């Protein structure tokens, strides 16, 4: 009676000499302070459903705040990405 | 060196399934609880079938354990009567041995990543069948 | 107790349509190679088998009847041991008339061969030649004859082609190549062709300082849905290490690579990345040696090697010296006749401004003539080529009947 799933499709694209590893990179720093400042988001979990396709999924205790954070994710994998070589855009659903 | 070539040559021939038939009689019986066919061996000897697969066949059929004796002996964890054992072989016959063109009983059982099939020797033509 | 070891030779099985040269990659490891079903998946886009296998032996029994696969020696009724010899590994070769693109394409990851060629059937049949004249012109020395389904035909038939297979032989490269004869299916003789291949077809000396080399014949994503973003595998290149080796934790570079035409004329910048991991089927090895397909898990982003993208390319150390051209010059020598056809015609001459195809390690690209002398062209590769290496060779084909056939071969002028 708490959770609340939401997700969305995004597009992760790179020629980066180490591919996986950026993409690695931007996640793990864009997906960082978020289940801490605005907080119980009871948990996060971003991972591929096929080639460049992606999807982030976000379960918290309210919707309001669901949607809250999950495009303070978004937000940021867009924004570091590209200050990294990441290209990162999005399929929003 | 034709000599060399000959040489293995005449070797596959005398290892191939001879040349080119009413089926003997299968011999049954009961001792407890087991129905033994004395030839299991002999007669599948005489259809260029595996024991393993007449076997995994009928005994699947028949939903018992078994296995086969160090002298070619089917020993059938289960006292069944000698008629359902002949109602479930000829079903075996049908389905993994006789060709669908001419019927010969006269054939090879390929395999293949997952499909088998059945090799007339006469009428040449190959029955796919269920692997299994 | 066998050593868990590398491919060490890569021995493809080529031939006609039909003749068994599949039935037979399985008589002998015991493996049935999708070379023939429809796949829908990760890996082989291409029509082409691989299967590896152990090759043992009982000093304790005679020969042939001694050779065995498996640790085990029931196989010749006996219990000594059998000591590992080597572990090789076959391309199952697409034996088809049009598919021949393909095949010239598995040829290029071919240390040494055999030729099956069915007993039923009029010889050489049209693959037969082509695909023998192929292995000619690609490079390979090492050439067993393999006849096969005799078990269909008579001891007094067997030999008569058997004599023709040989008169076919004379001053051909292969004058004096085996002719084992068996039957596939049965598995019949199959431990004497064990003996051919372990007399015939020998692993080749490893220059292991070369430059490194491997060509690309496939790619995919091993990652599967779902995959959590932390588990996460870069793009895995397969193919062949052709020359030197490669270990993990290195740099390599794909090329032609990644194609970049932004407002201008195109151009291809090479892909780099670094080695992952390496496998030669289900075991993980630190540094992969020419002999067997290899798995070159990279970093790379997975959509790049996704879809057997990358097939045709070549994996060379990030620092290297390897041009990727678009023009190139070639001193091939033409062909008698179009082998392979059934219209025993003639080679007419490379004219200029002709359309052909050229074959060049894993890759395969169509060009335009641009020159025509005597001995030596140059073409217009619409897709440039990454050549290794001065003077590596080079099949060349000409769409004639709107199926393509090999006229000739030379020699890539770097
Ligand atoms: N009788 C007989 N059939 C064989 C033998 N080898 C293969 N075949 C069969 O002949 C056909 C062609 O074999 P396949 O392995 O697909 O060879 P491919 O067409 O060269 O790649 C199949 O029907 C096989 O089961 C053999 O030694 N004897
Ligand atoms: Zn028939």
């Amino acid at each position: 009676m708490r959770k609340v799933k939401m997700s969305g499709l995004i597009t992760v694209r790179t020629n980066e000499p180490l591919g996986v590893e950026k993409i690695k990179e931007v996640i793990s720093k864009a997906l960082e302070n978020i289940e801490q400042d605005y907080e119980s988001l009871l948990n996060i979990k971003i991972y591929t459903i096929g080639a460049p396709r992606y999807r982030v999924d976000v379960v918290g205790t309210n919707p309001k705040e669901a949607s809250e954070a999950l495009n303070q994710i978004i937000s940021n994998l867009i924004k570091i990405g590209k200050e990294e070589n990441v290209d990162i855009s999005v399929v929003k659903k | 060196s034709e000599k060399e070539y000959v040489e293995m040559l005449d070797r596959l021939y005398s290892k191939l399934p001879e040349k080119g038939q009413s089926l003997p009689n299968m011999i049954i019986l009961n001792i407890g609880n087991t129905t033994i066919i004395r030839n299991f061996a002999e007669y599948c000897d005489r259809i260029r079938r595996e024991d393993k697969i007449c076997m995994k066949y009928l005994l699947k059929e028949l939903a018992a354990p078994g296995n086969v004796d160090d002298k070619g002996e089917l020993v059938i964890q289960g006292k069944f009567s000698s008629q359902v054992i002949n109602t479930l072989m000829e079903r075996f016959l049908k389905a993994y041995v006789e060709c669908s063109t001419c019927k010969s009983l006269d054939t090879i059982l390929k395999k293949e990543k997952k499909s088998w099939y059945i090799v007339c020797l006469a009428c040449g033509a190959q029955t796919p069948v269920k692997p299994l | 107790a066998w050593p868990k070891v590398q491919p060490e030779v890569n021995i493809g099985v080529v031939g006609h349509v039909d003749h068994g040269k599949t039935t037979l990659v399985q008589a002998i490891t015991g493996i049935w190679t999708s070379k023939h079903s429809e796949e829908l998946k990760r890996g082989m886009t291409i029509k082409l088998g691989y299967a590896e296998t152990n090759i043992g032996v009982c000093e304790s029994c005679k020969k042939p009847e001694a050779y065995v696969t498996e640790p085990s020696c029931k196989s010749c009724g006996s219990d000594d041991e059998p000591k590992f010899l080597r572990r090789i590994s076959f391309i199952d070769a697409p034996g088809h008339e049009v598919l021949m693109a393909t095949m010239l394409s598995g040829a290029a990851l071919m240390d040494g061969a055999i030729l099956v060629v069915a007993a039923n059937e009029p010889f050489p049949q049209p693959q037969t030649r082509e695909h023998f004249v192929a292995l000619g012109i690609i490079g390979v020395k090492n050439l067993i004859i393999v006849q096969n389904k005799v078990d269909v035909v008579s001891k007094e038939e067997a030999l008569s082609q058997y004599r023709q297979i040989k008169q076919f032989t004379k001053g051909t490269w292969a004058e004096n190549v085996p002719i084992i004869p068996v039957s596939a299916l049965h598995k019949i003789n199959i431990d004497s062709l064990i003996e051919g291949i372990e007399e015939y077809i020998k692993t080749p000396y490893r220059d292991l300082s070369q430059k490194p080399v491997m060509l690309v014949i496939r790619s995919f994503d091993v990652n599967k849905p779902g995959t959590q973003f932390n588990e996460l595998k870069g793009g895995v290149i397969g193919g062949s290490i052709i020359q030197g080796l490669f270990k993990v934790d290195q740099e390599i570079k794909v090329l032609p690579g990644l194609r970049v035409e932004k407002q201008g004329k195109v151009s291809y910048e090479p892909i780099f990345t670094k080695i992952s991991s390496i496998r030669f089927g289900d075991e993980e090895f630190k540094e992969a040696k020419p002999g067997g397909l290899v798995a070159i898990g990279t970093y790379l982003d997975p959509s790049l090697t996704k879809a057997d993208n990358l097939l045709g390319s070549i994996i060379t150390l990030a620092d290297a010296e390897v041009p990727v051209l678009w023009n190139i010059r070639i001193k091939y020598n033409l062909l008698e006749r179009v082998v392979g056809a059934k219209e025993m015609l003639k080679v007419d001459p490379i004219r200029a401004k002709e359309t052909l195809m050229l074959s060049v390690g894993s890759s395969t690209t169509l060009g335009i003539v641009t020159s025509v002398k005597k001995d030596e062209i140059e073409v217009e590769l619409r897709r440039p080529v990454a050549v290794w290496s001065n003077n590596i060779r080079t099949v060349i084909s000409r769409q004639i009947a709107g199926r393509w056939r090999m006229i000739g071969w030379g020699l890539v002028e770097i």
